[PDB]
Order: structure tokens, then sequence, then C-alpha cells
């Protein structure tokens, strides 16, 4: 229960697993069949999103680190204020996703000590 | 249909 644990990606179901060998670390969820995948950067988890297990509500939401102080330019040639980067994930077993919730902890911490 | 929607499964009801 560290580093993997099966999560929800766009509705669908597949594994989640955690790499902190990649610098930066980074977080794979791979289908249960294996029809789809997706990839997300950790080191930039601001925020770790977790549902109460009092709460029947499974899910998970990670916050990626932000740069509005960048200020990107419109197609219309005005300036804009960027978005923080979120993503949504639905667990079945408030441990799996305890893990998760955890084992992210343990990679922003990790970043946050450093700075 | 928001994302206030989804917030709202983690805020819940007691």
């Amino acid at each position: 229960p560290s580093h993997s644990g099966a999560a929800i990606f766009e509705k669908v179901s597949g594994i989640i697993a955690i790499n902190e060998d990649v610098s930066p670390a980074e977080l794979t969820w791979r289908s249960t069949d294996g029809d789809k995948v997706h990839t997300v950067v950790l080191s930039t988890i601001d925020k770790l999103q977790a549902t109460p297990a009092s709460s029947e509500k499974m899910m998970l939401r990670l916050i990626g680190k932000v740069d509005e102080s960048k200020k990107r330019k419109d197609n219309e040639g005005n300036e804009v204020v960027p978005k923080p980067q979120r993503h949504m994930f639905s667990f079945n077993n408030r441990t799996v996703m305890d893990n998760i919730k955890m084992t992210l902890q343990q990679i922003i911490s990790r970043y946050k000590d450093a700075d | 249909l928001s994302p206030d929607d989804i917030e709202q499964w983690f805020t819940e009801d007691p």
C-alpha cells in the first residue's frame, strides 16, 4: 500500500503508481484492462485533496503548483492570470486512497523541506 | 456540471 493504489481516472478504472526514483517524481495511472494510461508530475503537487472516511464520497484530488507571476498574454493581446493545476481521481478503498494521499504528502513535503 | 459541484462531495452533510 505504498507508491501504488488502484485509482479511477476520468471515471475509468486503473491503478495509480508513484515513482520517486525519477526527478521530478511522477505518478502513473494504468487502466485495469490496460486501455488507458496517465502520467502526472508529483513535484508540482502543491496540495492534496482527499474525501474523509466518514464521508461515503470516495475521491482524491491533486493540486499542481502554479506561476501567475509569469503573466501570459492572450490571443487578444491582453495579459491573463494563469490557473493552478488540479487533477481528479476516485478510489473504492479508503485505505488505498489513504496511501496515495499519504505517499504524495511525502513527496511535496520532500521538496518543501528543501526550500 | 461545474468544479464547485465536485467540491461538494468533500463537504457532504452530517
